[PDB]
């Protein structure tokens, strides 16, 4: 019901005094790559320049203190994915159609598992 | 002729399912090879004396 949004939104962040981010669970997600981060001792302009797991990330300048806080991430314009607005399906479960993945079984976020249960709609 | 070929058919096709609507698709081949009829002779010869047919 989460899904993926180019709008931008706010988290609860630790800082490293260098350019290494943490947080809590689903804080952060692979798409998140190239947006702004503001908070309280980060200098100014900082992006996210990677991603490692749902709670870690990396940005394009050190934190200037060691300190948990709340922050903003910014929007972005929709090149660096193609949809501009919001979508059911999350980073993860959008991977799922490649070949690779097809090869390595993974199931879809809609191959109806049991023969006696419904399809439904999703929503926000 | 000494000899004659039939073609004969020897292998099938199959099909498959796959793994929700948009799994990877598989292949198959058919095949055919050869069978004979071949040929042979009975003789045989009777003698007679000469004398006896006249």
């Amino acid at each position: 019901a989460t899904g993926r949004t180019t709008e931008g939104r706010t988290v609860t962040v630790t800082t490293a005094s260098n350019t290494t981010i943490t947080g809590a669970a689903g804080t952060f997600v692979a798409s998140d790559v190239g947006r702004t981060i503001t908070r309280a001792g980060i200098p100014a302009g900082t992006t996210i320049t990677a991603v490692a797991s749902g709670t870690s990330a990396t940005i394009s300048a050190a934190a200037t203190t060691s300190a948990t806080s709340a922050a903003t991430l910014g929007s972005l314009n929709g090149q660096s994915q193609g949809l501009v607005g919001w979508s059911p399906e999350t980073d993860t479960e959008a991977g799922a159609y490649s070949v690779a993945a097809t090869n390595a079984g993974t199931v879809t976020p809609d191959r109806l598992t049991n023969a006696f249960t419904p399809v439904s709609q999703r929503g926000r | 002729r000494n000899q004659v070929r039939f073609p004969v058919l020897s292998a099938l096709p199959v099909a498959y399912w796959v793994n929700g609507d948009t799994g990877l698709k598989q292949t198959t081949e058919i095949n055919w090879t050869n069978k004979y009829l071949n040929i042979e002779e009975i003789a045989t010869i009777v003698p007679v004396p000469d004398n006896v047919l006249a």
